[PDB]
């Protein structure tokens, strides 16, 4: 969540999130990344942005 | 409590009967209008597909129809 709607800056930080949490195979097993696609982007993101 | 009784009993019929007015009366209506729920998309413009369309030969000028 965010004051402002999300942008270049919060996709990075998204991205690096991602790349960590499926590091970390003993905890964490899957990630469906719909947010980073731009196929299924409009769906996980809020209408407000 | 041979002249309690009574007043004590007519106290707490009046109190059920004002609880059942209370609430039957309230539960009529109260459905008036019929509101949708709205779900609409996020509207951005990350990563956005480019389209280029060059045109080049060797005569001076053309004339270009495209579909955008």
């Amino acid at each position: 969540e965010g004051e402002e709607p999300l942008g270049i800056e919060a996709h990075a930080f998204y991205d690096k999130m991602v790349a960590d949490l499926r590091a970390d195979t003993e905890h964490v097993q899957h990630v469906q990344d719909f947010w980073g696609d731009t196929l299924t982007a409009s769906g996980a993101q809020s209408v407000d942005g | 409590l041979g002249r309690i009784w009574l007043p004590v009993l007519i106290v707490v019929a009046v109190a059920a009967g004002a609880l059942i007015v209370m609430n039957v009366r309230t539960v009529f209506g109260s459905n008036p209008v019929v509101v949708t729920e709205k779900t609409s998309d996020n509207a951005e413009d990350f990563n956005p597909k480019v389209v280029t369309y060059e045109i080049f030969g060797s005569g001076s000028s053309a004339v270009i129809n495209y579909m955008d």
